[PDB]
């Protein structure tokens, strides 16, 4: 490709970039702030497993 | 003669059924036996009948809104919802007579492009929008700051995100393949021969014979082919859409046309509300564009050449001299000579292109036969921010808006839709169809079948063609009704268009047969 | 075949006038149309229809169409009074929107977004006799005090600011206002092209020659004979096809309470709730035989080409040669021939439907990169209808907020029936060589493709070509001896000339008596 057409993309994802690298924490560690909180917490978990 | 007009048949009425108690009417309906097809006649806009009634009985009132009711769409609005500086009724009840209306969205905000084309449902069975379900300029408030670039957004209530997830797959394959065979052969015969007496004696004798031969044969046969295969192919994704799993405000016209749904089953009212509406909505898409550009080239030329030659000569001279003298001669030829040559050049060359999303001059420059310049695919992957189509959709049936929240009885028409959607895969299927000619392929439209003849294919079956074979893929016909209950199957015949003749094409999907628990 | 012959256009006597209709104060009377003047001859000065004033001696009890609901003095069109002071001149009179004291009964602030460009021709009836519009159905430029917009998608539109050299695109026309009628209005940029390419070109030669010589001499004898026959065939065949098909909407047109135009309303109260054929016949014509309920809204260009070239040359030739000598004599005879015959033959059609005379006449001249793109670009601002579906025009009285009407709609369903096998294109005589025949109003015409010249496309500028037959008009229904009724139709109008397609359908027509 272009030398032009690289820079122009590489300038435009400064306003539009998406993630490429993450690190990750299980999604039932934000089980929160709802009734029964702390078992659906546990529920989420096995069911992340299942 | 080869085609023959086959008009529409649908079924004798439905019993009418009992009146609606809440309607205060009663509906009868048919069902669409046969579709009309090859120019044949269309039956009456009439599988469907209403009639009035006497109220036999009450029904529930609809049902209470504790909030405010919007006076023209009577839309249950919060109070929270008035004077707010917003419409939420689709009419100005909510913000009629406000004493002070507190504006929260003070800033410019623009609604995210294309989005109320996702409000619209969908027929699955066609992937084709139908009239809107879900307002989605119902706002509830929001005004939270949704940038893309520098322009800012106001989200529906209904959107969960719309966020600009831009990623682009190209794809190209070029495939050329060539053959050439030559033969020749040159071959010769020469034979001469020479027989003669000349003797003395008085008395003299002398013979003389001459024979000459020439036989010669040539053969030439020359093949050659030339064979490209050129598919290009641009997925260009631009942003990603979520609708809300819960709570989603309906549009008026799709909430008060359930409104109008009977109490009892009647398929015709369903019917005519997927014929509308759809029969699903979007939950989750992806927003961008298709370009995608397939050539195929087959070059085939052959020639045969032939030469035959025969010669022959023959003569003879005798002359017996003792005056008297006496001579003859006597000769006699056959010239032959055949040359034969034959010379066939085919070329067969189809191209089809397609796209979707972006401005009109870019999808029609594309649309042209040339592959593009980058500059112009730069320019339409930049109008597809704008006008994008859906590339990916994740859908719910239409059923799952139906919500005590909105309608009496929704069990009961959650059912009856259920059960008329049921049906009504079963009588838009374009399995119906009498078999297009010509590899085409039938499009149920309505009560009318439209073959979509392919490219070098012409006419209402698809019949014209100058090319004289070409395979014929195989097509299914409708599957058969639910095998009576000691567990449950379907089968079909694979048969509606054969898929071996003509050099026939790929065989049919499976399955062939289908079973289930009843 | 020589020319068909003139005939004059040909009226029966008039109908009696029908009873002073007590609302109108007009009589009405209709002739039928016996005869099409077909190939040329007198056309009809007289009209199929008639109508002249007339003091009813009654009055127009009926006049009380509406009740609770606001009918406008210029028109029955009744109102949900909602719609009363709401903005918006919801009748041609305006009378809704007069001595509105309370301004404040505007519906809404929708006023700013005009109406979607070219949403009026989805209104117009379509004739399918003729393929013409008629007048409107729908009412275009209704809103039923409703605000819904559409997202027009190709919006953008350069514009440089030369006093900041900004250079952005103008929001102007970011959205239309939809008509209550359109149920959808889906902007939808789709473009499909396919092109075929096939050549075909054969040539064969073949050469024989015989020599057959005998001499014997002494008194001399010699004969000779030669045959050779030389035998050129070639075919070269050339045929590509393009289509591509741009599309910018698609619209759907409501099928619930569909508010007619104001003077489709008028013609139909109009109306007799008694069959009169007349009435209903300039009722189909003026609104035509048909009305539209899906709608694609496009550019379309066909390409289609062409050629076949086909030289055959042939030589024959004997000789044979004999002689008798010694005084000498010399004899020979026999029989040689020759001939060349070599024809072409190549047309093209290209066609734009689309939007602009200059790029799209362009484009039908030179297919590029630049007509192509030039076109494209004037797709945005003149779209058309590139494909709609229909519906008999007495089905919208079903639909409409009127409510039954079936007296009227089954005498429309009657006078349509007729009509259609009245003024049908069929009853212009036989247009030859593939010619189209045309009946616009009384009169006939042959619309015939470039091979053909003349009242008929009779004349030729080659002496016999390929042309198909068509059907002759249906016959009369026969006498239903049994509860069934016979029609007969030949495919004789004319017979296919010289072996082109038999007309396909029913040759057989058969009907509940
Ligand atoms: C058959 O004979 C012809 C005639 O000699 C051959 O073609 C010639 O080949 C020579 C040498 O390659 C060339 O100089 C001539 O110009 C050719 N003449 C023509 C008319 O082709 C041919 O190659 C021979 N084929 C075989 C199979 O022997």
């Amino acid at each position: 490709g272009n030398k032009r057409r690289y820079s122009a993309w590489a300038e435009s994802v400064t306003n539009l970039p998406q993630v490429i690298k993450q690190k990750l924490t299980p999604l039932y560690e934000l089980v929160k702030e709802v009734p029964c909180a702390s078992v659906k917490k546990l529920y989420l978990k096995w069911a992340l497993e299942e | 003669v080869t085609l023959m007009p086959i008009d529409c048949e649908l079924s004798s009425w439905s019993s009418w059924t009992t009146c609606d108690p809440c309607q205060k009417k009663r509906y009868r309906y048919a069902y669409l036996l046969q579709p009309s097809q090859f120019h044949g006649e269309p039956c009456n806009f009439s599988d469907k009948e209403v009639e009035d009634c006497v109220t036999n009985r009450p029904c529930r009132s609809q049902v209470r809104c504790e909030g405010f009711v919007c006076a023209q769409t009577g839309r249950c609005v919060n109070r929270r919802l008035l004077c707010n500086g917003d419409n939420d009724c689709g009419d100005q009840s909510d913000e009629a007579n406000c004493r002070r209306i507190y504006k929260k969205c003070q800033h410019e905000m623009d609604q995210y492009w294309g989005i109320g084309s996702l409000a619209s449902g969908i027929n699955l069975f066609t992937n084709s929008f139908e009239g809107p379900v879900l307002d989605h300029r119902y706002y509830a408030g929001g005004c939270s700051p949704h940038y893309i670039l520098n322009t800012r957004f106001r989200k529906p209530y209904n959107v969960e995100s719309y966020t600009p997830q831009t990623q682009g797959k190209y794809e190209f394959i070029l495939k050329e393949y060539e053959s050439y065979s030559d033969f020749e052969r040159n071959v010769t015969e020469k034979m001469a021969s020479k027989s003669g007496f000349s003797f003395g004696f008085e008395l003299g004798i002398s013979s003389q014979s001459d024979r000459g031969k020439h036989y010669i044969r040539r053969t030439k046969r020359f093949s050659h082919t030339k064979s490209v295969f050129l598919h290009a192919r641009s997925d260009l994704e631009v942003a990603h859409y979520k609708l809300k799993p819960r709570s989603l405000m309906l549009h008026y016209e799709f909430l008060q046309r359930v409104k109008r749904l009977p109490l009892e089953y009647s398929y015709g009212e369903y019917r005519d509300l997927f014929r509308d509406f759809g029969t699903h909505y979007i939950t989750e898409a992806v927003l961008g564009g298709i370009y995608e550009y397939t050539l195929v080239m087959n070059k085939e030329a052959m020639e045969r050449g032939d030469y035959t030659l025969n010669n022959v000569h023959a003569c003879a001279k005798n002359d017996f001299k003792i005056s008297l003298g006496v001579s003859v001669g006597k000769c006699r030829g056959i010239l032959n000579e055949i040359k034969d040559r034959n010379k066939r050049d085919t070329m067969v060359e189809d191209l089809v292109v397609l796209v979707r999303g972006g401005a009109s001059e870019h999808i029609t420059t594309l649309a042209y036969q040339e592959l593009p310049t980058a500059d112009l695919m730069q320019e339409w992957g930049d109008a597809v921010q704008y006008n994008p189509a859906i590339i990916k959709v994740k859908v719910e049936p239409l059923y799952e808006l139906v919500t005590a929240t909105d309608f009496a009885y929704s069990s009961t028409v959650r059912q009856n839709m259920k059960q008329a959607l049921e049906e009504f895969q079963k009588e838009v299927s374009s399995c119906h169809c009498a078999p297009c000619q010509g590899n085409g392929v039938p499009v149920l439209k309505g009560s009318r079948c439209d073959c979509i003849c392919p490219v070098g294919s012409q006419g209402l079956a698809c019949e014209v063609s100058y090319r004289k074979n070409t395979p014929i893929d195989g097509k299914w016909n409708c599957w058969s009704n639910w095998s009576s209950c000691s567990g449950r199957r379907k089968t079909r015949q694979r048969q509606c268009n054969n898929p071996p003749p003509q050099n026939g094409g790929s065989p049919c999907s499976g399955p062939a047969s289908e079973t289930l628990d009843c | 075949a020589a020319t068909p012959a003139a005939v004059t256009c040909q009226l029966s006597n008039w109908s009696e006038w029908t009873d002073c209709f007590p609302c109108q104060d007009k009589k009405y009377r209709h002739r039928s149309l016996l005869q099409p003047n077909k190939f040329g001859g007198t056309i009809c000065s007289g009209d199929i229809w008639d109508q002249a004033s007339c003091s009813s001696s009654t009055t127009c009890v009926r006049q009380a169409q509406c009740g609770q609901d606001f009918q406008c003095k210029e028109t029955g069109r009744c109102l949900k009074r909602h719609l009363v002071c709401n903005g918006d001149q919801d009748c041609l009179d305006g009378s809704d929107e007069d001595d509105c004291e309370d301004v404040r009964a505007i519906d809404e602030d929708c006023s700013q977004y005009e109406p979607i460009p070219g949403s009026q021709k989805a209104a117009l009836g379509y004739n399918i006799l003729t393929q013409e519009d008629a007048q409107s159905v729908y009412d275009a430029s209704y809103y039923g005090g409703q605000c819904e917009t559409v997202y027009n998608g190709e919006w953008r539109e350069l514009r440089y600011d030369s006093t900041c050299e900004r250079l952005y695109y103008g929001d102007d026309e970011k959205y239309f206002r939809k008509p209550y009628n359109f149920l959808k209005y889906h902007f939808e940029a789709l473009a499909d092209t396919g092109i075929s390419s096939e050549f075909y070109d054969n040539a064969n030669d073949l050469l024989s020659k015989v020599k057959k010589d005998k001499s014997d001499s002494f008194h001399s004898q010699d004969t000779s004979f030669l045959n050779e026959l030389n035998k050129y065939n070639e075919k070269k065949f050339i045929f590509t096809r393009i289509f591509t098909k741009v599309q910018t909407a698609h619209f759907k047109m409501r099928k619930d309470d569909i508010m007619l135009d104001e003077g489709m309303l008028q013609s139909l109260m109009e109306l007799p709730d008694q069959y009169n054929y007349g009435m209903y016949a300039k009722f189909i014509n003026d609104y035509g035989t048909h009305y539209i309920t899906s709608g694609s809204m496009g550019g379309i260009y066909e390409y289609i080409l062409v050629i076949d070239k086909a030289k055959m040359e042939s030589l024959g030739i004997t000789s044979r040669d004999i002689t008798t000598c010694f005084h000498c004599k010399k004899f020979g005879g026999g029989k040689t021939e020759r001939a060349r015959k070599a024809m072409a033959v190549e047309d093209i059609i290209s066609r734009v439907r689309g939007g602009s005379s200059g790029w799209s006449g362009g484009l039908a001249q030179n297919r590029s990169t630049i007509t192509y793109r030039s076109w494209g670009r004037s797709l945005k601002y003149n779209p058309v209808v590139i494909d709609f579906e229909m519906q008999p025009i007495h089905e919208v009285l079903r639909h409409t907020s009127l409510g039954p009407l079936e007296a009227k709609r089954q005498n429309l369903r009657r006078a349509l029936d007729q009509y259609l096998m009245e003024f049908n294109a069929c009853r212009c005589g036989p247009c030859f060589n593939n010619g189209v025949p045309i009946l616009e109003g009384t009169s006939c015409r042959c619309q015939c493709r470039l091979g053909s010249l003349g009242a008929a496309c009779e004349q030729t500028q080659t002496e016999g070509a390929k042309a198909d037959g068509s059907w002759s008009c249906w016959s009369s229904w026969s006498v239903c001896r049994a509860g069934i009724q016979e029609r007969r139709r030949e495919c004789d109008n004319p017979a296919p000339q010289n072996g082109g397609a038999s007309c396909p359908g029913r040759k057989v027509q058969t009907q509940a008596c």
